[PDB]
RNA sequence: UUGGGCUGUUCGCCCAUUAAAGUGGUACGCGAGCUGGGUUCAGAACGUCGUGAGACAGUUCGGUCUCUAUCUACUGCGGGCG
RNA sequence: AUGGAUAAUAAUCGGGCAUAAGCAUAUUACCGAAGCUAUGGAUUUGCAAGUUUGCAAGUGGUAGGGGAGCAUUCUAACAGGGUUGAAGGUUUUUCGUAAGGAGGGCUGGACUGGUUAGAAAAGAAAAUGUAGGCAUAAGUAACGAUAAUGCGGGCGAGAAACCCGCACACCGAAAAACUAAGGUUUCCACAGCUAUGCUAAUCAGCUGUGGGUUAGUCUGGUCCUAAGGCGAACCCGAAAGGGA
RNA sequence: GAAAAGAACCGUGAAUAACGGAGUGAAAUAGAUCCUGAAACCAUACGCUUACAAGCGGUCGGAGCCCUUUCGUGGGGUGACG
C-alpha cells in the first residue's frame, strides 16, 4: 500500500537518487535539452522546476541553497547567469517532456527533456 | 519419370514471388508471435508493424519483406508497384538446425543448453 | 579449499619420468606395454619443455 | 513439485492463446505522411516533427 | 549368413498403424500406443456384434409396442394372441410394418384380435 | 470452551481465574506447512550380562529433516462467446 | 406391524417414487444370455468312395505337449524382369484362416527376383536394457556477492555495456606494486563479429594476419654439501633382486 | 556429380548473412549439413465439427454437411445425438 507516497525511488538508494538528481540537472543546465528514460524526466522536472524557480531572484542566500542542490558551481553559475535572464516571467513550467521512442538494449520508453525558453521552433499548438 | 521433364514442369516459381531467411540464430517461438501479426496483412501495414513492434526478432523480418517486393517487382516488370496492392499471402517460420552446448550445474554434473535457428518464407501475392 | 593436485614440473618427473621409469625392473614393462598398445605418448617426460 | 503426465501438444496449445504478441499503436502525421507511433516524436529527416511542428533541426 | 528384416519389420507396423486414423492425439502415429489401441479397438469390435442383435430386438418391441398401444391393446397381449393364431411374422417386419404400414399394422391386429 | 510451574511428553499433579475450562474422529488430522525436544545412525561414560568381540523397552552429553507445483482441490483477478 | 441410543466429509429401496409399484397364495401372456434352434461358411478325429465328397462326435483355455505354414539373408539348378525405369520411400485396389501375396499413381535413378531343394547372425512392446535424434515441464528457474551509476561528443547500418570528457561511487596491511609455484604466448598493433563471452556489441584473455623476451655483476650450470638416491669391491637371496 | 563444369554477372540488403534471377548439368527439391532420404518432433493452407457440458477417448447405431462416381441397398472425410 502506498495510498499517498508521491515520490519515485528509481530503483536506487536514498543516497544515490539524490547523487543522479543533482548530476543530471547539471546536465539539462549545460545543455539545454537532454535525453533520458520517462520515468527519470518525470522525476527530473519535479526535481529541477523549484531550482529554477528560486533562480529567478540572484541573493547571497539563494544560491548556497541552489549550490547545496546542485553540488556544482559550475552548473550553480549557469543556472544564475543566463537561464534566469531567458526564463524571465514565466507563471511556471519551465521543461517540457517529449516522448523519442523505444531504446535497444533494454527496450526502455524514452524522452527527450527540454527547456521551454530555449526551443524556439516549438509551440505545442 | 524423366527428371528433366519434371524439374521443368515444376520450375512454375517465374509467377510467384517469394524470400527466404535461413539459418538465423533466432528460436521460432519467438518469431512465431510476430509472424502472427502479420501474416494476411497488407504489404505497406505489415511494414509499419515490423518497423514499430517491439521485439528483436523484427529487425531482420521487415527487410526480408522487402526483398519479397524487390523479387516481386523484379519478376514482373511490366506494370508499377501500387496499383497491384501486394498483401502477405503466407507466411511460415520453421526450425533449424540447433547448436548443443553445456552448462555446468552444481555438485558436478552438467546441463544441455540449445541454441535454435529458424527458417522464415513469406509469399506476396497480388490483388489486382 | 585445497585440492588433490598441486603441480610441480621437478616432483612430477621424480616420480613419473622416464629415467625413473627405466631405473626399475618392473618400471621398464610399463614403456614395454604402452610401445605395444601404440601410446603416441610416453611417460609425462613426453611433454616439451619451455622453450 | 514434479510433473506426473506429459503435457499434451492440445493441453500446451490451447494454453498458448494469450502468449500472442500485441500490435503497436501506430498513427499517421498529415504534415509529412511518416508513420510513427501515437504520443511520440519521429525523425523523418535530420528533423523531429512531433505535432505538425519541428521540435529539432539537425538538418 | 546375417539376416537383417528390416523393410518387413515396418511395413508391418505401418499396416496395423493405418487402421488407427482418426485417434485422438498420439494414438494415431505413435507405435506403441496405436498398437495397444488397435488391439482394444478389435476386442471391442469382437463384442457389441453380439449387442448388435439384441439392441435393435428391443427397439422392434418398443415400436410394436407403441404401434399396438394406439389399438388399446398391449405388447404381451398383441404378441400372445399372434403367436397363437399361426402367423410367424418376426418383430423386425412387424416394426417396419407398424411405422410405414399404419394400415397393414391394423389389418393385422383386426385379424389376430 | 483461560493463562502459567514441573516433565520431550500424551497423560497427570499443582497455582490463579472463568458461565464453562467437554468427550472424541479426520493415516492416534495436518513434516512437497514448520521445530527435532523424545525415539532406531555412526563418538563417549555409568549399572548389569557375557572369558571375549558385544548387548540392554536401563540411564546421561553431543549429533545434515532434500524438491523451481504438471493435473485436480482452494483463495482472488481477467479475456472469448452466449 | 410397534418400542427397545447412536459416530464422526452429504445422504440413500441403486434413483424417481409407490398406500400399491409392499407382503402371502394361485393363474395367464410377455421380456430376458455368446444356452437351444433356423441360414451361410470354416476346421479336428473316426468311418466309406476316390485321388475332394458323404455321415457321426466335437471345436473356452494359463503352465505345458503336438501338427501344418509366412516373412527375412544367402546358396545350387531351370526359367526371367529392368534407364521404354531395379531396389528403397508415400498413397490406393484386390486376394488368403492368419503370418502375408499381387497390381496402379507419385518420388527414386541401378539392380532384382519366380519354381524345387538347402543353411541360418531367421521376426521385439516392455529387461529402473544400449547408441543417436527429438518433445514435455516452458519461454518457466536462472543470467553467478545489494560497490552505482548519469549525461554530452567519436567511429559506426546498428551503442544502457566500446573510445574520449565532465560528474558520482568503491578498495586502499586492500580490490595497490614486485615476484616465487604454476600456466607456456594469454603480451603489442591492425582487420572480424561466424563460433566463444550465461544479453547485444563497432569490444575482448575469441578468430586471422604482422611483431615482441638482448646480462661479466639478477636466478640456476660450469663451485660445495644436508635428508635421500645410485653404488665398482664385499655380504646375502629360487630368479627378478636386497644391503652397503 | 560421369567429369567441379563447385554458381562469372545483376537486384534487395550495411554486409563476400540470406535470398531471388542468370549461366553448368540429365537433374541445384544433386549447392558443398550436397545419392535416396522414412519415424518421432515443429509449423501453414483447405473441408467438417466444437463455448450447459464430466471419466482408458474406443466400439456398435445415427442425422446433417463436403469430394468422387461403372451411377450405386457404391467409395472417401467430418461427424450433432444414443
Amino acid at each position: 500500500m502506498r495510498h499517498g507516497k508521491k515520490i519515485n525511488h528509481l530503483s536506487r538508494q536514498t543516497g544515490h537518487r539524490k547523487a543522479m538528481l543533482a548530476n543530471m540537472a547539471c546536465s539539462l543546465i549545460e545543455h539545454k535539452r537532454i535525453n533520458t528514460t520517462v520515468a527519470k524526466a518525470k522525476a527530473l522536472k519535479q526535481f529541477v522546476e523549484p531550482l529554477i524557480t528560486k533562480s529567478k531572484e540572484d541573493t547571497t542566500h539563494n544560491r548556497r541553497i541552489v549550490f547545496a542542490y546542485l553540488r556544482s558551481k559550475y552548473a550553480v553559475t549557469d543556472l544564475f547567469r543566463d537561464v534566469a535572464a531567458k526564463v524571465g516571467d514565466r507563471p511556471g513550467g519551465y521543461t517540457r517532456i517529449i516522448k523519442v521512442g523505444n531504446r535497444l538494449g533494454d527496450n526502455a520508453d524514452m524522452a527527450m527533456i527540454e527547456l521551454v525558453d530555449f526551443n524556439e521552433l516549438y509551440n505545442g499548438g | 519419370r524423366k527428371r528433366e521433364t519434371a524439374d521443368a514442369r515444376k520450375e512454375a516459381n517465374k509467377s510467384i514471388a517469394f524470400a527466404k531467411l535461413n539459418n538465423c540464430p533466432t528460436s521460432p517461438r519467438k518469431m512465431r508471435l510476430v509472424a502472427d501479426l502479420v501474416r494476411g496483412q497488407k504489404v505497406e501495414r505489415a511494414l509499419n508493424i515490423l518497423r514499430f513492434s517491439s521485439k528483436e526478432a523484427s529487425r531482420k523480418l521487415e527487410k526480408l519483406l522487402l526483398s519479397a517486393i524487390n523479387n516481386w517487382e523484379q519478376k514482373n516488370s511490366e506494370g508499377n508497384l501500387e496499383e497491384a496492392g501486394l498483401f502477405v499471402k503466407e507466411i511460415r517460420v520453421d526450425g533449424g538446425m540447433m547448436l548443443k552446448r553445456l552448462r555446468p550445474a552444481p555438485q558436478g554434473r552438467a546441463h544441455r543448453i540449445r541454441k535454435r535457428s529458424n527458417h522464415v518464407t513469406i509469399v506476396l501475392g497480388a490483388i489486382n | 579449499s585445497k585440492r588433490t593436485f598441486q603441480p610441480s614440473k621437478r616432483k612430477r618427473r621424480n616420480k613419473h619420468g622416464f629415467m625413473d621409469r627405466m631405473a626399475s625392473a618392473n618400471g621398464r614393462k610399463v614403456l614395454a606395454r604402452r610401445r605395444a598398445k601404440g601410446r603416441h605418448k610416453l611417460t609425462v617426460s613426453s611433454e616439451p619443455r619451455h622453450k | 513439485a514434479h510433473p506426473k503426465r506429459k503435457t499434451s501438444k492440445t493441453r500446451r496449445d490451447k494454453r498458448r492463446t494469450h502468449y500472442k504478441a500485441t500490435v503497436a499503436q501506430i498513427a499517421t502525421c498529415p504534415i509529412t505522411g511518416e508513420a510513427h507511433l501515437y504520443h511520440r516524436a519521429y525523425w523523418h529527416e535530420g528533423k523531429m516533427y512531433y505535432r505538425g511542428q519541428v521540435v529539432i533541426d539537425k538538418s | 549368413p546375417r539376416s537383417v528384416n528390416s523393410v518387413a519389420k515396418r511395413a508391418r507396423r505401418k499396416k496395423i498403424m493405418k487402421q488407427a486414423k482418426g485417434f485422438f492425439g498420439r494414438r494415431k502415429n505413435v507405435w506403441t500406443v496405436a498398437k495397444n489401441a488397435v488391439e482394444k479397438a478389435m476386442s471391442y469390435a469382437y463384442r457389441d456384434r453380439k449387442q448388435n442383435k439384441r439392441n435393435f430386438r428391443s427397439l422392434w418391441i418398443q415400436r410394436i409396442n407403441a404401434g399396438a398401444r394406439l389399438e388399446g391393446m398391449s405388447y404381451s397381449q398383441f404378441m400372445g394372441k399372434v403367436k397363437a393364431n399361426g402367423i410367424e411374422l418376426n418383430r423386425k417386419v412387424l416394426a417396419d410394418l407398424a411405422m410405414n404400414h399404419p394400415e397393414a399394422f391394423k389389418a393385422i391386429l383386426n385379424k389376430v384380435k
